[PDB]
Protein backbone atom coordinates (compact mmCIF):
# COMPACT_ATOMS: atom_id res chain seq x y z
CA UNK A 1 0.00 0.00 0.00
CA UNK A 2 1.72 3.60 -0.83
CA UNK A 3 2.45 6.64 1.60
CA UNK A 4 -0.65 8.76 1.32
CA UNK A 5 -0.66 12.01 -0.47
CA UNK A 6 0.81 15.38 0.99
CA UNK A 7 1.01 19.02 -0.06
CA UNK A 8 2.76 21.65 2.16
CA UNK A 9 4.76 24.70 1.79
CA UNK A 10 8.45 23.93 2.76
CA UNK A 11 11.04 26.45 2.57
CA UNK A 12 8.78 29.06 0.25
CA UNK A 13 8.50 26.05 -2.15
CA UNK A 14 5.22 24.28 -2.73
CA UNK A 15 6.03 19.93 -2.35
CA UNK A 16 3.25 17.51 -3.19
CA UNK A 17 3.19 13.87 -3.17
CA UNK A 18 0.86 11.52 -4.48
CA UNK A 19 0.38 7.63 -5.07
CA UNK A 20 0.30 6.96 -8.71
CA UNK A 21 14.63 6.44 -18.86
CA UNK A 22 13.76 5.84 -15.04
CA UNK A 23 11.84 3.62 -13.36
CA UNK A 24 7.80 2.92 -13.00
CA UNK A 25 7.11 4.65 -9.78
CA UNK A 26 4.07 3.58 -7.96
CA UNK A 27 4.47 7.76 -6.04
CA UNK A 28 5.17 11.04 -7.53
CA UNK A 29 6.27 14.47 -5.94
CA UNK A 30 6.54 17.41 -7.46
CA UNK A 31 8.52 20.97 -6.30
CA UNK A 32 6.49 23.62 -7.48
CA UNK A 33 4.71 21.51 -9.66
CA UNK A 34 7.94 19.87 -11.44
CA UNK A 35 7.94 16.40 -11.22
CA UNK A 36 10.68 15.02 -8.88
CA UNK A 37 11.87 11.42 -9.06
CA UNK A 38 12.13 9.32 -6.59
CA UNK A 39 11.97 5.90 -5.59
CA UNK A 40 11.40 3.30 -2.62
CA UNK A 41 14.21 1.07 -0.99
CA UNK A 42 13.47 -2.71 0.05
CA UNK A 43 13.49 -1.49 3.41
CA UNK A 44 10.24 0.91 3.02
CA UNK A 45 12.62 4.14 2.64
CA UNK A 46 13.03 7.09 -0.22
CA UNK A 47 15.73 8.87 -2.77
CA UNK A 48 15.33 11.36 -4.97
CA UNK A 49 17.34 11.87 -8.11
CA UNK A 50 19.00 14.94 -5.99
CA UNK A 51 19.80 12.89 -3.45
CA UNK A 52 19.79 9.38 -4.38
CA UNK A 53 22.63 7.87 -2.21
CA UNK A 54 21.03 9.09 0.96
CA UNK A 55 17.47 7.08 2.02
CA UNK A 56 15.17 8.98 4.28
CA UNK A 57 11.71 7.56 5.63
CA UNK A 58 8.78 9.07 3.47
CA UNK A 59 8.42 10.87 0.26
CA UNK A 60 7.80 13.70 1.92
CA UNK A 61 11.30 13.46 3.37
CA UNK A 62 12.73 12.89 0.05
CA UNK A 63 10.45 16.02 -0.74
CA UNK A 64 12.15 18.12 1.90
CA UNK A 65 15.63 17.01 0.88
CA UNK A 66 15.26 18.36 -2.62
CA UNK A 67 14.20 21.36 -1.47
CA UNK A 68 17.00 21.51 0.79
CA UNK A 69 19.42 20.52 -1.61
CA UNK A 70 18.07 22.83 -4.45
CA UNK A 71 18.75 26.03 -2.56
CA UNK A 72 15.95 27.86 -4.24
CA UNK A 73 16.72 26.73 -7.46
CA UNK A 74 13.76 25.68 -10.25
CA UNK A 75 14.10 21.59 -11.08
CA UNK A 76 14.06 20.67 -14.16
CA UNK A 77 11.85 17.51 -15.49
CA UNK A 78 12.75 14.47 -16.58
CA UNK B 1 47.73 0.05 -17.59
CA UNK B 2 48.61 0.92 -14.10
CA UNK B 3 45.98 2.61 -11.65
CA UNK B 4 47.69 4.92 -9.20
CA UNK B 5 46.74 6.14 -5.85
CA UNK B 6 45.70 10.29 -6.43
CA UNK B 7 48.12 11.09 -3.58
CA UNK B 8 51.03 9.72 -5.91
CA UNK B 9 50.65 11.19 -9.48
CA UNK B 10 53.63 13.62 -10.01
CA UNK B 11 52.37 16.79 -11.40
CA UNK B 12 53.01 15.64 -15.04
CA UNK B 13 50.37 13.38 -14.55
CA UNK B 14 47.76 15.33 -13.07
CA UNK B 15 47.90 18.24 -15.76
CA UNK B 16 47.55 15.30 -18.25
CA UNK B 17 44.58 13.63 -16.70
CA UNK B 18 42.94 17.47 -15.98
CA UNK B 19 43.78 17.96 -19.91
CA UNK B 20 42.57 14.83 -21.01
CA UNK B 21 39.21 14.91 -19.00
CA UNK B 22 38.43 18.74 -19.88
CA UNK B 23 38.99 17.97 -24.26
CA UNK B 24 36.69 14.47 -23.28
CA UNK B 25 34.20 17.70 -21.68
CA UNK B 26 34.45 20.10 -24.56
CA UNK B 27 33.99 17.51 -27.50
CA UNK B 28 30.74 16.32 -25.85
CA UNK B 29 31.81 13.25 -25.17
CA UNK B 30 32.03 13.45 -21.13
CA UNK B 31 28.60 14.47 -20.86
CA UNK B 32 27.16 11.09 -22.44
CA UNK B 33 29.11 8.79 -19.58
CA UNK B 34 26.84 11.79 -17.21
CA UNK B 35 23.55 10.11 -19.37
CA UNK B 36 24.17 7.07 -19.20
CA UNK B 37 25.28 6.85 -15.30
CA UNK B 38 21.72 8.43 -14.75
CA UNK B 39 19.50 6.40 -16.89
CA UNK B 40 20.71 3.38 -15.06
CA UNK B 41 20.48 4.32 -11.36
CA UNK B 42 16.55 6.40 -11.75
CA UNK B 43 16.15 2.64 -13.66
CA UNK B 44 17.49 0.07 -11.00
CA UNK B 45 14.92 -0.80 -8.75
CA UNK B 46 14.77 -3.01 -6.06
CA UNK B 47 11.73 -5.04 -7.10
CA UNK B 48 12.66 -4.98 -10.58
CA UNK B 49 15.02 -5.35 -13.43
CA UNK B 50 17.95 -3.72 -11.79
CA UNK B 51 22.07 -3.52 -13.42
CA UNK B 52 24.06 -0.83 -12.92
CA UNK B 53 23.09 -0.47 -8.36
CA UNK B 54 21.76 -1.75 -5.54
CA UNK B 55 22.77 -5.42 -7.59
CA UNK B 56 25.56 -7.99 -7.94
CA UNK B 57 26.22 -6.36 -11.23
CA UNK B 58 27.07 -3.17 -8.94
CA UNK B 59 30.91 -4.06 -9.43
CA UNK B 60 31.77 -5.17 -13.02
CA UNK B 61 28.86 -3.14 -14.60
CA UNK B 62 31.08 0.28 -12.80
CA UNK B 63 33.94 -1.61 -13.90
CA UNK B 64 32.97 -1.48 -17.37
CA UNK B 65 31.75 1.74 -17.27
CA UNK B 66 35.04 3.49 -15.90
CA UNK B 67 37.09 1.06 -18.75
CA UNK B 68 34.86 2.96 -20.94
CA UNK B 69 35.78 6.25 -19.87
CA UNK B 70 39.89 5.35 -18.85
CA UNK B 71 39.72 3.73 -23.10
CA UNK B 72 37.93 7.62 -24.19
CA UNK B 73 40.81 9.37 -21.93
CA UNK B 74 43.37 7.33 -23.60
CA UNK B 75 41.69 7.96 -27.04
CA UNK B 76 43.70 11.87 -26.18
CA UNK B 77 46.56 10.79 -24.47
CA UNK B 78 47.48 7.12 -24.25
CA UNK B 79 50.15 8.04 -21.23
CA UNK B 80 46.86 8.70 -18.85
CA UNK B 81 44.95 6.07 -16.92
CA UNK B 82 42.34 6.22 -14.04
CA UNK B 83 43.65 7.15 -10.66
CA UNK B 84 42.07 5.94 -7.23
CA UNK B 85 41.00 7.52 -4.17
CA UNK B 86 41.62 5.84 -1.10
CA UNK B 87 39.46 8.05 0.91
CA UNK B 88 39.99 5.34 4.02
CA UNK B 89 43.51 7.51 4.25
CA UNK B 90 42.93 10.63 2.12
CA UNK B 91 40.12 11.79 4.75
CA UNK B 92 39.69 15.28 4.92
CA UNK B 93 39.72 18.90 2.55
CA UNK B 94 43.71 19.57 3.40
CA UNK B 95 43.95 16.28 0.58
CA UNK B 96 45.67 17.06 -2.33
CA UNK B 97 42.67 15.50 -4.21
CA UNK B 98 41.18 18.99 -3.74
CA UNK B 99 44.27 21.10 -4.26
CA UNK B 100 43.19 23.61 -7.38
CA UNK B 101 46.14 21.66 -9.49
CA UNK B 102 44.10 18.82 -9.04
CA UNK B 103 40.01 18.85 -8.60
CA UNK B 104 39.75 21.73 -6.80
CA UNK B 105 38.42 22.41 -2.91
CA UNK B 106 34.93 22.39 -1.53
CA UNK B 107 32.34 24.97 -2.94
CA UNK B 108 31.52 28.50 -0.86
CA UNK B 109 29.05 28.03 1.78
CA UNK B 110 26.21 30.06 -0.32
CA UNK B 111 25.46 28.32 -3.06
CA UNK B 112 28.12 24.66 -3.36
CA UNK B 113 30.01 26.60 -5.90
CA UNK B 114 33.32 25.03 -6.60
CA UNK B 115 35.46 28.41 -6.95
CA UNK B 116 39.29 26.81 -7.64
CA UNK B 117 40.63 24.28 -9.74
CA UNK B 118 40.35 23.19 -13.51
CA UNK B 119 36.19 22.36 -12.91
CA UNK B 120 35.23 25.52 -11.39
CA UNK B 121 31.90 27.20 -13.73
CA UNK B 122 34.74 30.45 -13.88
CA UNK B 123 36.85 28.92 -16.16
CA UNK B 124 34.49 28.23 -18.68
CA UNK B 125 35.40 24.59 -18.96
CA UNK B 126 33.08 22.58 -16.78
CA UNK B 127 29.62 23.47 -17.57
CA UNK B 128 27.13 21.22 -15.87
CA UNK B 129 25.11 20.33 -18.76
CA UNK B 130 23.37 17.06 -17.97
CA UNK B 131 21.44 18.17 -14.94
CA UNK B 132 17.94 17.30 -12.95
CA UNK B 133 17.69 21.61 -12.18
CA UNK B 134 18.69 25.30 -13.73
CA UNK B 135 22.10 25.15 -11.77
CA UNK B 136 24.62 25.07 -14.35
CA UNK B 137 28.32 25.50 -12.24
CA UNK B 138 30.10 22.20 -10.20
CA UNK B 139 29.07 22.06 -6.53
CA UNK B 140 30.53 19.96 -3.49
CA UNK B 141 29.88 20.52 0.10
CA UNK B 142 33.10 18.20 1.46
CA UNK B 143 31.99 16.93 4.47
CA UNK B 144 28.55 18.83 4.94
CA UNK B 145 26.05 15.91 4.75
CA UNK B 146 27.87 13.65 6.52
CA UNK B 147 30.78 14.35 8.95
CA UNK B 148 33.21 11.99 8.02
CA UNK B 149 34.60 9.35 5.54
CA UNK B 150 35.04 5.38 5.89
CA UNK B 151 37.75 4.61 8.03
CA UNK B 152 40.20 1.62 6.99
CA UNK B 153 39.35 -0.39 10.37
CA UNK B 154 35.45 -0.12 8.46
CA UNK B 155 36.60 -0.85 5.41
CA UNK B 156 38.33 -4.10 6.36
CA UNK B 157 35.12 -5.24 8.31
CA UNK B 158 33.39 -5.14 4.86
CA UNK B 159 36.84 -6.52 2.93
CA UNK B 160 36.24 -9.83 5.59
CA UNK B 161 32.55 -10.60 4.38
CA UNK B 162 33.29 -14.06 2.56
CA UNK B 163 30.20 -14.13 0.46
CA UNK B 164 29.89 -11.99 -2.43
CA UNK B 165 26.25 -11.49 -2.63
CA UNK B 166 23.37 -13.04 -1.28
CA UNK B 167 19.44 -13.38 -2.60
CA UNK B 168 17.44 -11.14 -2.58
CA UNK B 169 20.29 -9.27 -4.67
CA UNK B 170 19.48 -5.83 -3.64
CA UNK B 171 19.45 -2.82 -1.42
CA UNK B 172 18.77 -5.39 1.41
CA UNK B 173 20.95 -7.92 0.64
CA UNK B 174 23.61 -9.45 3.15
CA UNK B 175 27.30 -9.88 1.81
CA UNK B 176 30.17 -7.70 0.23
CA UNK B 177 28.76 -6.38 -2.82
CA UNK B 178 25.78 -4.39 -0.62
CA UNK B 179 27.90 -3.76 2.26
CA UNK B 180 30.75 -2.13 -0.01
CA UNK B 181 27.50 -0.42 -2.09
CA UNK B 182 26.81 1.09 1.37
CA UNK B 183 22.97 0.17 1.57
CA UNK B 184 23.45 -2.11 4.72
CA UNK B 185 25.99 -1.89 7.51
CA UNK B 186 28.92 0.57 7.99
CA UNK B 187 27.92 2.25 4.47
CA UNK B 188 31.50 2.42 1.79
CA UNK B 189 30.54 3.76 -1.36
CA UNK B 190 27.04 5.51 -0.80
CA UNK B 191 28.68 7.46 2.39
CA UNK B 192 31.36 8.77 0.08
CA UNK B 193 29.07 10.19 -2.45
CA UNK B 194 27.09 12.04 0.49
CA UNK B 195 30.36 13.28 2.07
CA UNK B 196 31.30 15.25 -1.52
CA UNK B 197 27.90 16.39 -2.13
CA UNK B 198 26.98 18.83 -4.37
CA UNK B 199 26.41 16.66 -7.64
CA UNK B 200 28.36 13.89 -6.36
CA UNK B 201 25.20 13.40 -3.83
CA UNK B 202 22.56 13.10 -6.84
CA UNK B 203 22.12 10.66 -9.99
CA UNK B 204 24.17 13.19 -12.25
CA UNK B 205 27.53 12.32 -10.27
CA UNK B 206 29.74 11.58 -13.01
CA UNK B 207 29.55 15.17 -13.63
CA UNK B 208 32.30 15.69 -10.79
CA UNK B 209 35.40 13.98 -11.81
CA UNK B 210 36.12 12.90 -8.63
CA UNK B 211 33.31 9.92 -9.60
CA UNK B 212 35.92 8.02 -11.73
CA UNK B 213 38.54 8.13 -8.96
CA UNK B 214 36.30 7.06 -5.92
CA UNK B 215 35.05 4.24 -8.19
CA UNK B 216 38.37 3.38 -9.29
CA UNK B 217 39.13 2.84 -5.23
CA UNK B 218 35.75 0.88 -4.94
CA UNK B 219 37.06 -1.03 -7.86
CA UNK B 220 40.35 -1.60 -6.28
CA UNK B 221 38.23 -2.89 -2.56
CA UNK B 222 36.52 -5.34 -5.27
CA UNK B 223 40.46 -7.32 -6.47
CA UNK B 224 41.77 -6.85 -2.82
CA UNK B 225 37.91 -8.44 -1.59
CA UNK B 226 38.83 -11.39 -4.16
CA UNK B 227 42.79 -11.59 -2.94
CA UNK B 228 41.10 -12.23 0.51
CA UNK B 229 38.87 -14.57 -0.71
CA UNK B 230 40.17 -16.62 -3.67
CA UNK B 231 37.44 -19.35 -2.85
CA UNK B 232 34.45 -17.04 -3.16
CA UNK B 233 33.38 -15.30 -6.76
CA UNK B 234 30.29 -13.70 -8.23
CA UNK B 235 26.88 -14.81 -7.68
CA UNK B 236 24.18 -15.81 -8.72
CA UNK B 237 24.91 -18.10 -11.70
CA UNK B 238 22.40 -18.30 -13.56
CA UNK B 239 18.79 -18.38 -14.01
CA UNK B 240 17.64 -15.14 -11.86
CA UNK B 241 14.90 -12.86 -12.77
CA UNK B 242 15.66 -9.29 -12.85
CA UNK B 243 19.61 -9.41 -12.23
CA UNK B 244 22.39 -10.07 -13.99
CA UNK B 245 23.41 -13.58 -13.54
CA UNK B 246 27.47 -14.45 -14.11
CA UNK B 247 27.46 -15.46 -17.85
CA UNK B 248 24.49 -13.08 -18.88
CA UNK B 249 25.64 -10.09 -20.96
CA UNK B 250 24.58 -6.24 -19.14
CA UNK B 251 23.21 -3.47 -20.66
CA UNK B 252 24.46 -0.95 -22.23
CA UNK B 253 27.28 -2.76 -24.23
CA UNK B 254 24.91 -6.17 -24.75
CA UNK B 255 28.44 -8.06 -25.25
CA UNK B 256 30.00 -8.48 -21.97
CA UNK B 257 29.28 -10.75 -19.03
CA UNK B 258 30.41 -9.96 -15.06
CA UNK B 259 32.19 -13.24 -16.01
CA UNK B 260 34.43 -11.04 -18.53
CA UNK B 261 35.02 -8.59 -15.92
CA UNK B 262 35.92 -10.65 -12.89
CA UNK B 263 40.27 -10.75 -13.34
CA UNK B 264 40.90 -7.10 -13.82
CA UNK B 265 44.40 -7.77 -14.49
CA UNK B 266 43.11 -8.62 -18.04
CA UNK B 267 42.70 -4.96 -18.55
CA UNK B 268 45.04 -2.84 -16.17
CA UNK B 269 46.95 -3.46 -12.78
CA UNK B 270 47.12 -1.37 -9.15
CA UNK B 271 50.08 0.75 -8.00
CA UNK B 272 50.29 -1.81 -5.55
CA UNK B 273 47.68 -4.74 -4.71
CA UNK B 274 48.30 -7.55 -1.93
CA UNK B 275 48.45 -10.99 -2.66
CA UNK B 276 46.47 -13.32 -1.10
CA UNK B 277 47.92 -14.60 2.31
CA UNK B 278 47.42 -15.51 5.70
CU1 LIG C 1 26.51 4.75 -9.66
CU1 LIG D 1 28.66 5.49 -7.12
CU1 LIG E 1 44.37 -19.07 1.49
Amino acid sequence: AAPESFDEVYKGRRIQGRPAHEHGGGYEVFVDGVQLHVMRNADGSWISVVSHYDPVPTPRAAARAAVDELQGAPLLPF
Amino acid sequence: TVRKNQATLTADEKRRFVAAVLELKRSGRYDEFVRTHNEFIMSDTDSGERTGHRSPSFLPWHRRFLLDFEQALQSVDSSVTLPYWDWSADRTVRASLWAPDFLGGTGRSTDGRVMDGPFAASTGNWPINVRVDSRTYLRRSLGGSVAELPTRAEVESVLAISAYDLPPYNSASEGFRNHLEGWRGVNLHNRVHVWVGGQMATGVSPNDPVFWLHHAYVDKLWAEWQRRHPDSAYVPTGGTPDVVDLNETMKPWNTVRPADLLDHTAYYTFDALEHHHH
